[PDB]
C-alpha cells in the first residue's frame, strides 16, 4: 500500500553531519507532510518536527531548537534529516509519521551512532 | 497637452511666476 | 456561399480592465475582411464536419431560435473525448465525455437526450443561464488553449436581415465561459433540434443560417474607451 | 544626523549653503493580505452523508465530483462522525492541498464488516461487494446509524451478495442477481438445498449489539492526473486593509502597494486593470465585487537643505514628492509643499528674494 | 510541553485480566467543532515499529479492535485492554494531538 523506507544507517565522523532519506512508494509525498519523530532504546519517544512537500515551513520542538532540522524533497518523494555533532545518548533511531490522528505510517527505523 | 523610481521634479518658477515676469 | 468578414470575430483577448487605451495584442484573431464559409440547412442534411484548426467564428441570425448548440471533438468517436453542448430553454447544459456521436445528432418540449449513442469516462460537467435565446444576429468564437476551452458571446440585434450577410459594424465579444478541458479538438459540427415530424411539418427550419469562420494568428490593435470596452480594431497585416 | 549624511555624500567635512540628495525615502509594506473569491458552491460530502438510504455495498453509489470548492473543516467539526481514518493522505491535509477529482461511495454495512473494506483487507463481503484497492490514496469515513437506520422490529433496507464465481475488480460494482451455482447441479433459476441466492438480508436492530450495528460508511477517492484540478480546499484568506500600504495577493497577482477605493467601473468577466505602461493599477476584490485601486507605496528622494557649516550646523530635510502623513524626525515645523514636505523649515508669509532653491516657488534661507 | 504522567505499571497475568491504563494531558485538551478530543495511543511489538492503536481517545482504529473506550474531558484519558496476549505483548505511548507541543508517552509494558 503505503510504505516510507528508511535510509540505511551511516556510520558518520564524530562531530559531523548525518542524513537519513524518507522516500515514499505507492504514493506522492505531496499530499503527506510528514513528521519526524526520535526514540531512543529503553527510554521515551520524541517528536523532532515536520515537514511539507511545498513551503515546508518545519517548525521543531522547543528542545530541539537551532540544532534539529529537517527537510524533503517533492520530486521523487525524497526527505532528508540534517543532524550534526550529536552525542551518543542524544541519537535516537528516528521514524516517519502519517501525521494523521495518530501517526499511521512509520519507519523502519535507523539506529545511528557516531562510531566513524 | 510612473513609479519605478522615476521622479518629475517641480520647476523652481511656477508658471505663475514665469507669467509674472512675462 | 461566402460573406466577408467585415471587422466581425473581435474578442477580449484576457480579463484586463483598460480605460481609453489603445492596446496592441497579438493573438489568435479572425482576420478582418476574411473570407467565410457560410452554410444552409434543410429532409436536406447538410452539417458538415469542418475542422476546428484555431478556433472557429461560428455566427446565426435564425429568429426562430433553429440553432440548440454544437458538436466538437477530436475524431467525434467514442475512442476520444469530445464536447457536447445544448442549451435548453429551462436550462442549459455542456458534457464532457467519450461520446459516440451518431450520424444525425439532435433533441428529441425536449423528451429524451439524443445526441450521444454512448457515454463513457465522463470528466466534465457543466451548468449556466441560457445564453442562445433572447431578428438579431447571434456570434460566438471558439477557442482552445493550453487545455482551456474558451467561448465568447454577443447577441446584438439587427433590425435589417434581409440582406442575410453579417452586419459591417463592430461589436467586441464578451467572454462567457472558459472550461478547463485538457483534450485536443480537430473537428466541429453544428447541432439542431429535430422534433417528432423528424423523427417535417411540425418543425421548419427554412430561416436557419450560419457563418462559420476560422481564426488565424494577428496582430490587432484594440481601441478600449473609458467605460472598457472595445469600440474599435484595426488588423495590422490587412 | 542629515548633515553628516551630507559631509558624507559630499566627502568634505564643509557644506556649502544649498541643498543635496543624499539618501532615498522608501516605505515598507506593513502587513500581507491574501485574498481569494470565497465558498459560494460546496461539493456535497454531507448530501451522501445526508443520504437516507445508503447504496448497497455490492451496488455501491459512484458519485465523482468536480468543480467545485470543497470544504473537508465541517468533517472534522462534525461530532457525529466516528471514524475518519485515512490512507496515503493526511486527514487535515484536504484542505490544504487537493486533487483532480474526488469518488465518494456511501454504503451501511454491519460494524464487523467495517474493517473489512479496507485497502489490503479482504473479507466475506468486500471480496465479492466491495473490494477496496490496495494502492489507492484516500479517506474511509465511518460511524455509528443504528438509531437512524434501523427501528424495533428490524431494518432490512440494506442487503449484500454473498457468493461470487470470481474476484471482484477493482473499483468495480457488480449488480448481477442470478443466483450462485454453490452446488454442482444447475440452480436454473429456482432455489434449492445445493443452490444458495447470493443475496441475504442483514437485520438490524438496537438490541442486535454493537459490531453488528449499521454503519453509515463513506469513502472518498482521490486521484490527481494531468487534467487540471478543480476540487481544492478553502484557501486561506485574510481581511482586506485600505489606505495602509501592504503586500496584496488577489488569487496570485502578487503585487505590493497601497489599496484605495476607486470609481473605475470593471467589466463584469475582467478581473485586474492596467495603465498605459502595462502595470497593474487597480483590481477588484476577489471576496467582494468592488473595485481597488493600487497606487505605488510612496517613495522619493531626501533631501538635505543647508547653510554653510561655516554659517550654522542646521538642517531642514525636504522629502520630494511625499506627502508626509506617510513620514530629521517629523513635527519639527513641518510644512508641506508641491515639492514635498519640508521637515525642520518654518514657512514665513513675507517674501524674499531665492536663497535655496527647493521647487515650485518655494525657497528656503537662514535667516532671524 | 504539555504536562503528561502515564502509569508505567507491567502486569504479568494470563489473557482474559483486564488492564488500566491511562496519563494526565494538561490544559484540558478540546478540539473546536467536534467533542472528540484529539489524543491517541500506539502500539509497539517489541523489534517493530509503533502502529497506531487508537485515535480520538473513543475511536478503535481497524486492525486488532476490541474495546479501548476512554473517558475524558481533555484532563485525562484511560485506555482498557479486556484481554493480554503475545500480539498485544507490547510498548504503548500515550501522545497528545490537539495541543501542538507533542509529548509522547514514558512507555508501558505488559507480560504474560
Ligand atoms: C446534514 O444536513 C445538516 C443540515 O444542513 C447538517 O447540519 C449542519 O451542516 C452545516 C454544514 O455547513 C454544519 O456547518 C453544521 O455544523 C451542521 N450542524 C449540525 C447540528 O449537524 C449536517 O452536517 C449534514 N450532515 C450530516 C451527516 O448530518
Ligand atoms: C461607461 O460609463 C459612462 C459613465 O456612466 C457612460 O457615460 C458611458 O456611456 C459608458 N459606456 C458604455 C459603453 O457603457
Ligand atoms: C462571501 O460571503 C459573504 C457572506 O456569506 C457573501 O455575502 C458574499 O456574497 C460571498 N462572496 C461572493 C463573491 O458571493
Ligand atoms: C496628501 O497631499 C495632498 C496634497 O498633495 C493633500 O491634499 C492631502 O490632504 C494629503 N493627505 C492625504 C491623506 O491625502
Amino acid at each position: 500500500e503505503v510504505q516510507l523506507k528508511q535510509s540505511v544507517a551511516e556510520l558518520v565522523r564524530p562531530g559531523a553531519s548525518v542524513k537519513v532519506s524518507c522516500t515514499a512508494s505507492g504514493f506522492n509525498i505531496k499530499n503527506i507532510y510528514m513528521h519526524w519523530v526520535k526514540q531512543r532504546p529503553e527510554q521515551g519517544l520524541d517528536w523532532i518536527g515536520r515537514i511539507d512537500p511545498a513551503n515546508g515551513n518545519s517548525r521543531y520542538a522547543p528542545k530541539f531548537q537551532d540544532k534539529a532540522t529537517i527537510t524533503a524533497d517533492t520530486s521523487s518523494n525524497t526527505a532528508y534529516l540534517q543532524l550534526s555533532s550529536l552525542t551518543s545518548e542524544d541519537t535516537a533511531i528516528y521514524y516517519c509519521a502519517d501525521e494523521g490522528w495518530g501517526f499511521a505510517n512509520w519507519g523502519q527505523g535507523t539506529l545511528v551512532t557516531v562510531s566513524a | 497637452t510612473k513609479f519605478k523610481g522615476l521622479t518629475v521634479l517641480p520647476p523652481l518658477l511656477t508658471d505663475e511666476m514665469i507669467a509674472q515676469y512675462t | 456561399a461566402y460573406t466577408n468578414s467585415f471587422t466581425r470575430g473581435v474578442y477580449y483577448p484576457d480579463k484586463v480592465f483598460r480605460s481609453s487605451v489603445l492596446h496592441s495584442t497579438q493573438d489568435l484573431f479572425l482576420p478582418f475582411f476574411s473570407n467565410v464559409t457560410w452554410f444552409h440547412v434543410i429532409k436536406r442534411f447538410d452539417n458538415p464536419v469542418l475542422p476546428f484548426n484555431d478556433g472557429v467564428y461560428f455566427a446565426s441570425i435564425e429568429k426562430s431560435n433553429i440553432i440548440r448548440g454544437w458538436i466538437f471533438g477530436t475524431t467525434l468517436d467514442s475512442k476520444t473525448q469530445s464536447l457536447l453542448i445544448v442549451n435548453n430553454a429551462t436550462n442549459v447544459v455542456i458534457k464532457v465525455c467519450e461520446f459516440q456521436f451518431c450520424n444525425d445528432p439532435f433533441l428529441d418540449m425536449e423528451s429524451e437526450f439524443r445526441v450521444y449513442s454512448s457515454a463513457n469516462n465522463c470528466t466534465f460537467e457543466y451548468v449556466s443561464q441560457p445564453f442562445l435565446m433572447d431578428k438579431n444576429l447571434r456570434e460566438f468564437v471558439f477557442k482552445n488553449i493550453d487545455g482551456y476551452f474558451k467561448i465568447y458571446s454577443k447577441h446584438t440585434p439587427i433590425i435589417v436581415r434581409e440582406p442575410e450577410d453579417l452586419p459591417q459594424g463592430f461589436s467586441a465579444l464578451e467572454p462567457l465561459v472558459d472550461l478547463p478541458i485538457g483534450i485536443n479538438i480537430t473537428r466541429f459540427q453544428t447541432l439542431l433540434a429535430l422534433h417528432r415530424s423528424y423523427l417535417s411539418s411540425g418543425w421548419t427550419a427554412g430561416a436557419a443560417a450560419y457563418y462559420v469562420g476560422y481564426l488565424q494568428p494577428r496582430t490587432f490593435l484594440l481601441k478600449y474607451n473609458e467605460n472598457g470596452t472595445i469600440t474599435d480594431a484595426v488588423d495590422c497585416a490587412l | 544626523d542629515p548633515l553628516s549624511e551630507t559631509k558624507c555624500t559630499l566627502k568634505s567635512f564643509t557644506v556649502e549653503k544649498g541643498i543635496y540628495q543624499t539618501s532615498n525615502f522608501r516605505v515598507q509594506p506593513t502587513e500581507s493580505i491574501v485574498r481569494f473569491p470565497n465558498i459560494t458552491n460546496l461539493c456535497p460530502f454531507d448530501e451522501v452523508f445526508n443520504a437516507t438510504r445508503f447504496a448497497s455495498v455490492y451496488a455501491w453509489n459512484r458519485k465523482r465530483i468536480s468543480n467545485c470548492v470543497a470544504d473537508y473543516s465541517v468533517l472534522y467539526n462534525l461530532a457525529p462522525f466516528f471514524t475518519f481514518k485515512c490512507y496515503g493522505v493526511s486527514p487535515t491535509k484536504l484542505n490544504d492541498l487537493c486533487f483532480t477529482n474526488v469518488y465518494a461511495d456511501s454504503f451501511v454495512i454491519r460494524g464487523d464488516e467495517v474493517r473489512q473494506i479496507a485497502p489490503g483487507q479482504t473479507g466475506n463481503i468486500a471480496d465479492y461487494n466491495y473490494k477496496l484497492p490496495d494502492d489507492f490514496t484516500g479517506c474511509v469515513i465511518a460511524w455509528n446509524s443504528n438509531k437512524l437506520d434501523s427501528k424495533v422490529s428490524g431494518n432490512y433496507n440494506y442487503l449484500y451478495r454473498l457468493f461470487r464465481k470470481s474476484n471482484l475488480k477493482p473499483f468495480e460494482r457488480d449488480i448481477s442477481t442470478e443466483i450462485y451455482q454453490a452446488g454442482n447441479k444447475p440452480c436454473n433459476g429456482v432455489a434449492g438445498f445445493n443452490c444458495y441466492f447470493p443475496l441475504r438480508s442483514y437485520s438490524f436492530r438496537p438490541t442486535y449489539g454493537v459490531g453488528h450495528q449499521p454503519y453509515r460508511v463513506v469513502v472518498l477517492s482521490f486521484e490527481l492526473l494531468h487534467a487540471p484540478a478543480t476540487v481544492c480546499g478553502p484557501k486561506k484568506s485574510t481581511n482586506l486593509v485600505k489606505n495602509k500600504c501592504v503586500n496584496f495577493n488577489f488569487n496570485g497577482l502578487k503585487g505590493t502597494g497601497v489599496l484605495t477605493e476607486s470609481n473605475k467601473k470593471f467589466l463584469p468577466f475582467q478581473q485586474f486593470g492596467r495603465d498605459i505602461a502595462d502595470t497593474t493599477d487597480a483590481v477588484r476584490d476577489p471576496q467582494t465585487l468592488e473595485i481597488l485601486d493600487i497606487t505605488p507605496c510612496s517613495f522619493g528622494g531626501v533631501s538635505v537643505i543647508t547653510p554653510g557649516t561655516n554659517t550654522s550646523n542646521q538642517v531642514a530635510v525636504l522629502y520630494q514628492g511625499v506627502n508626509c502623513t506617510e513620514v530629521y524626525s517629523t513635527g519639527s515645523n513641518v510644512f508641506q509643499t508641491r515639492a514635498g514636505c519640508l521637515i525642520g523649515a518654518e514657512y514665513v508669509n513675507n517674501s524674499y528674494e531665492c536663497d535655496i532653491p527647493i521647487g515650485a516657488g518655494i525657497c528656503a534661507s537662514y535667516q532671524t | 510541553d504539555i504536562v503528561m504522567t502515564q502509569s508505567p505499571s507491567s502486569l504479568t497475568v494470563t489473557a482474559g485480566e483486564k488492564v488500566t491504563m491511562s496519563c494526565k494531558s494538561s490544559q484540558s485538551l478540546l478540539n473546536s467543532g467536534n467533542q472528540k478530543n484529539y489524543l491517541t495511543w500506539y502500539q509497539q511489538k517489541v523489534g517493530q515499529p509503533p502502529k497506531l492503536l487508537i485515535y480520538w481517545a473513543s475511536t478503535r482504529d481497524p486492525g486488532v479492535p476490541d474495546r479501548f473506550t476512554g473517558s475524558g474531558f481533555g484532563t485525562d484519558f484511560t485506555l482498557t485492554i479486556s484481554s493480554v496476549q503475545a500480539e498485544d505483548l507490547a510498548v504503548y505511548y500515550c501522545q497528545n494531538d490537539y495541543s501542538y507541543p507533542l509529548t509522547f508517552g514514558a512507555g508501558t509494558k505488559v507480560e504474560l
